[PDB]
RNA sequence: ACAGGUUUGGUCCUGGCCUUUCUAUUAAUUCUUAAUAAAAUUACACAUGCAAGUAUCCGCGCCCCGGUGAGAAUGCCCUCCAGAUCUUAA
């Protein structure tokens, strides 16, 4: 529909399953709805692991790159799962993150220590 | 330096043009360079040129 | 069912020839409806618990019936010979709970290879085998990666001037939370 | 200048030991059926509508390309210590381009330890297969291509069956492919069963096989007992192609010999069964010559 | 159908059937044919059997007939660049002017095979979403993933409501 | 309707009685058996070398039902419904 | 959500944001790998400019483009 | 779009001169828009409280 | 439609009605547990609660999501696009 303003974004719409949700990286206007219209749909991220055990991410990056050498804006989890692949660098929300995950094992481990005794 | 994958597509896309060189691609920052959030933006109007 | 263990011991038995013969167990099953066109859907389950449900389908009226993916001779009766797909319910006349059974079945034989069924001619699946691409082949690893450093030089976290901890300090007043030195480079387990 | 598969010296001498058998080619099969359709032809016509069906048989017999096993794909492109364990499952990326080949594609895996390597041959065509999907291949290795169902499927004499599933299903250059397609190569001259490949695209195969391993008694008393000569002394000489520097192949060029004496050649040099092969040849010749 | 001399030129398979897919210049074909004489006759053919099979795969190009106006029967092409393309049918045959049209202003086999395996990519076999567009709705189905929990129902372990009351206790 | 199934039943035209009568090779073309040109009835006697006039459009008595089943506008709910065996 | 027309709701009326406690030590890297990221994104993203760019004129003007604009004349003459 | 039917929406053009007549004429002074409550960092036009970094 | 019942002392033809198939709401009778999907009388009037905030002030967003089908035979599809928005020197 016709919009006041908004700006393409790589986004992940929550189309999925109930208790089993599954992504599809599409590019669409800013102000369209999460699973609403959008212009091309790119990829698709499914969070669960299957029998492999492997979480299956699916990346256009021959459109990818088009769109965002066209102008198009990226989300947090975007950027994640581009920084995962190594198309783009790494987050620092996740660096940041590895480093709290591995300051809050280094308490539990001294924790567990400080108990048995 | 490149991101890792995005450095093999180049690696990969200039191997199958006949192109023996081994050189490490390199990625330009001169165009790259962003004002910090202290510095005040303009308020008059953009004239489109 | 004596044999409970070869349910193709039935089928070559002479109380089936006998009984049934060189027609399928189908072949004399008339199922009664309302009409002169029965209902798409057949009965759901025949067998509630030990009570039988009137007039019993083909497979279920005759318990020495296994539907198992081994006896071939009883799976071959619900699949046509020349199409080779496979009966519905209606056709038949066996209640749906048997009728998925029998599909579930007839494809656990048919990926044993117990059942015969099309089996085209498919095209390779690439045009030019060519293992010299870089996808497939090795790369030549990086400066970094040969050293072992990170990819990029503010991956690893670096200590930060004592006159820049003061000045966050100063402006961020009132809301301080304890300092954090440098994360353990190995995280150890429970 | 090896010989390969792919040579017309070789593939002129397959395919006419391959036989033209259209009652065996355009063989009703086992899918949906419709009413035929009829026309009138004169003689000429007829014969034009034959070969028809020849130029389009030798499309249906257009033979599958046999490659050597392909190389492990063992290639780490980054290593991110920060991420030892931050994730319990690995994440694969693929790059999905319909105007990129699939042997270009990137199919990388970013490991749980934090290592962004690229995924192996096992990984590679599956998600290949995930997201790229054709008729007649499974994301899961098929339960049928075990041993005791290859053994009961070479029991039901449905080797071109079992071959027509392996090319669909595996890669050409994989390792299980060419375990299976040995694997029935293994049974058919065990049993002498050469008869269920002939007319079949899978006879080069076999043939381009058993020349490779030097299992050549069976197929040649096969080929003299179906009254095939024409066959067997090519065979013989794509055995001489294939292996220049041997005594068989350098008997025949100082002997100056025919095609009918060229299987007496390999029958004394470097015949297993040689003995058998003579007795055949025998009982061919005082069959033919009184007969014929 | 029933109705007419030939019902057969009113069937789908008939009008697809004809090959005849006119440039990108192409705007009008003017036909002018006469209704006596033995000469026109080819062209009453044309105008009887394959000016259907044109406007079926040339939807947008406008075709026009005059009957009983010129003496020699012509077709006249009105291109986008202004050019007047005049073609002579006076002894011609009803396949002669199909293949005398398709030669001069037609789309070669190599140029309409282009255009459908531009089409084809459109539908990605690598997308998700209704069945009217993409393979794949819910990637449940996928033999690999996880199933759809409207067919199978998930473990205990996996729910919500099992998590939130874990972290109730 | 068994006057008429019986008169139709018995006013068939043979695949031999075609070949007889058009002195030509009745050819089947099966489908599921490729281009194979399966020959059913010989026209035995004098087989004719002249071809059948080739008409570019056949002028054949269609019907408008069969059309309809073939361009598949038949939406009716009672053509397509599972019945019993034979 | 609400509309520009609907009034706030009276226990939120009076209420602020309050920031959260930040750690400076953490807060100095992070800022510092925010900028060191956001450069090498900014120079990836005019690089997929000059990229499209390409595309563009090629597929506007390109050494392939004129052959077929030339002998596209050449066949209708 | 483009109907036969269409009607001659005048009210709405009217709105749209009298509303842009009001920007200007009653256009907020840049002294009152500005002011501060410094005791409950609220602002007396808009109606909104200063961020808690800016007490 | 693979059709069937029904006009008449009876037969044939024409011709309408109904039955047999599938789906949705309501009602009656009955009813044990789970998973999934969906919750649908009302453009009649609303008590009460929540649904637009963020931020070192400025500013930016505030029927955007979400809701409904009253009006309009409205419209489907196809050209041209002013204007608004995102990154750039264009
Ligand atoms: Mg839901
Ligand atoms: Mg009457
Ligand atoms: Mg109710
Ligand atoms: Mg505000
Ligand atoms: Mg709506
Ligand atoms: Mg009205
Ligand atoms: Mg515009
Ligand atoms: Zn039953
Ligand atoms: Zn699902």
């Amino acid at each position: 529909r016709a919009y006041r303003g908004g700006h393409l974004t790589i986004r992940l719409a929550l189309g999925g399953c109930t208790n089993r949700p599954f992504y599809r990286i599409v590019a669409a206007h800013s102000k369209c709805p999460r699973d609403g219209r959008f212009v091309e749909q790119l990829g698709s991220y499914d969070p669960l692991p299957n029998s492999h055990g492997e979480k299956l991410v699916a990346l256009n990056f021959d459109r990818i790159r088009h769109w965002i050498g066209c102008g198009a804006h990226l989300s947090k989890p975007v950027e994640k799962l581009l920084g995962l692949s190594g198309f783009y660098p790494l987050h620092p929300m996740m660096i940041t993150n590895a480093e709290r995950l591995r300051r809050k094992r280094a308490r539990e481990v001294l924790l567990a220590s400080q108990k048995t005794d | 330096p490149y991101p890792p994958l995005l450095r093999a597509m180049i690696l990969a896309q200039r191997q199958k043009y006949g192109d023996t060189s081994t050189e490490e691609p390199m990625l330009n920052l001169e165009r790259a360079r962003i004002d910090p959030w202290d510095y005040p933006a303009k308020l008059e109007a953009k004239t489109k040129t | 069912s004596p044999y409970k263990d070869e349910p193709w011991k039935y089928l070559d038995s002479e109380e089936y020839q006998n009984r049934y013969g060189s027609r399928p167990v189908w072949a004399d099953y008339r199922r009664n409806h309302k009409g002169g066109i029965p209902p798409q859907r057949t009965r759901k389950m025949c067998i509630r618990g030990n009570k039988v449900a009137g007039n019993p389908c083909p497979i279920c009226r005759d318990q020495k019936l296994h539907v198992d993916f081994r006896n071939v001779k009883l799976l071959e009766q619900f699949v046509c010979a020349h199409t080779g797909i496979i009966f519905h319910a209606p056709y038949t006349g066996v209640c749906m709970k048997q009728h998925k059974k029998l599909t579930q079945a007839i494809q656990k034989a048919r990926d044993h290879g117990l059942l015969r069924y099309h089996i085209p001619q498919v095209e390779p699946r690439d045009l030019d085998f060519s293992t010299t691409h870089g996808a497939v082949s090795s790369t030549p690893p990086a400066p970094t990666l040969v050293s072992g450093d990170p990819w990029y030089p503010w991956y690893s976290w670096k200590q930060p001037p004592e006159r820049e901890l003061s000045r966050l300090r100063r402006l961020y007043q009132g809301r301080l939370r304890e300092e954090s030195g440098p994360p353990p480079e190995l995280m150890p387990e429970v | 200048r090896k010989p390969t598969f792919m040579d017309e010296e070789v593939q002129n001498i397959l395919i006419k030991m391959t036989g033209l058998d259209l009652q065996k080619i355009f063989k009703p099969a086992l899918q949906e059926l419709k009413p035929p359709t009829y026309k009138l032809m004169t003689q000429a016509q007829l014969e034009e509508a034959t070969k028809q069906a020849v130029e389009a048989a030798k499309v249906r017999l257009k033979m599958p390309p046999v490659l050597e096993e392909r190389a492990p794909i063992n290639d780490v492109l980054a290593e991110d210590k920060i991420l030892e364990g931050t994730e319990t499952a690995k994440y694969v990326f693929t790059d999905i381009s319909y105007s990129i080949p699939h042997r270009e594609r990137f199919i990388v895996v970013r490991e749980p330890s934090g290592t962004l390597r690229k995924a192996s041959w096992e990984e590679r065509d599956r998600m290949i297969q995930v997201y790229f999907p054709r008729e007649g291949r499974r994301i899961l290795t098929p339960v049928i291509f075990k041993e005791e169902n290859l053994q009961t499927m070479y029991s039901q004499d449905q080797h071109v069956d079992v071959l027509n599933l392996c090319v669909a299903q595996f890669e050409p250059d994989s390792a299980e492919y060419i375990k299976i397609h040995h694997h029935t190569y293994e049974d058919i001259d065990k049993c002498g069963k050469y008869d269920l490949l002939r007319s079949t695209r899978h006879f080069g195969g076999m043939a381009w096989y058993f020349v490779n391993k030097k299992k050549i008694d069976g197929l040649l008393i096969d080929q003299i007992q179906r009254d095939l000569v024409s066959d067997a002394t090519s065979l013989v000489h794509l055995y001489h192609i294939l292996h220049p520097d041997g005594q068989s192949a350098q008997e025949a060029k100082k002997q100056g010999a025919e095609g009918l004496h060229l299987i007496k050649v390999f029958a004394k040099t470097e015949a297993q069964k040689g003995a058998y092969i003579e007795l055949t040849l025998q009982a061919y010749q005082e069959a033919f010559i009184t007969h014929s | 159908p029933m109705k007419g001399r030939f019902p057969i030129r009113r069937t789908l398979q008939y009008l697809g059937q004809g090959d005849v897919v006119f440039k990108d210049s192409v705007k009008v074909m003017t036909v002018n044919y006469n209704t006596h004489g033995e000469l026109g006759e080819g062209a009453r053919k044309f105008v009887f059997f394959n000016i259907p099979q044109i406007q079926y795969k040339n939807p947008w190009v406008q075709i026009t007939m005059f009957k009983n106006m010129t003496p020699s029967p012509f077709l006249r092409f009105y291109l986008d660049s202004g050019e007047q393309v005049l073609v002579d049918v006076e002894s011609k045959s009803n396949k002669e002017i199909v293949e005398h049209i398709r030669k001069i202003l037609g789309k070669n086999e190599e140029t309409l095979e282009k255009e459908e395996q531009e089409k084809k990519q459109l539908s990605h076999p690598a997308h998700f979403g209704p069945r009217k567009y993409c393979l794949r709705e819910c990637m449940c189905e996928v033999e690999g993933q996880v199933p759809c929990p409207g067919l199978v129902p998930l473990p205990k372990e996996m729910t919500g409501k099992y998590k939130a009351a874990l972290k109730a206790t | 309707l068994t006057r008429g199934l019986f008169l139709g039943l018995s006013r068939q035209e043979t695949h031999q009685q075609l070949a007889d009568k058009k002195s030509l090779h009745v050819v089947e073309f099966r489908e599921e058996c490729g281009p194979l040109p399966i020959v059913v009835a010989s026209p035995q006697g004098a087989l004719r070398k002249d071809p059948e006039p080739e008409d570019e459009v056949p002028d054949i008595t269609l019907d408008w039902e069969d059309v309809k089943a073939a361009q598949g506008m038949k939406r009716s709910v009672w053509s397509g419904l599972k019945r019993a065996a034979t | 959500r609400k509309t520009r027309h609907d009034p706030p709701a009276k226990s939120k009326a009076g209420r602020v944001a309050t920031p959260p406690a930040v750690d400076p030590t953490e807060f100095f890297v992070l800022t510092e790998r925010y900028r060191q990221y956001r450069q090498t994104v900014r120079a990836l993203r005019l690089e997929f400019m000059s990229e499209v760019r390409k595309k563009l004129h090629e597929a506007r003007a390109g050494v392939q483009a004129e052959r077929k604009a030339q002998e596209d004349a050449a066949e209708h003459r | 779009m483009a109907r036969k039917k269409v009607r001659p929406r005048l009210i709405a053009e009217l709105a749209r001169r009298v509303r842009a007549l009001r920007e200007q004429r009653e256009r907020p002074r840049d002294s009152q828009r500005y002011a501060l409550d410094y005791e409950t960092m609220m602002r007396p036009h808009s109606g909104n409280r200063l961020p808690m970094r800016a007490w």
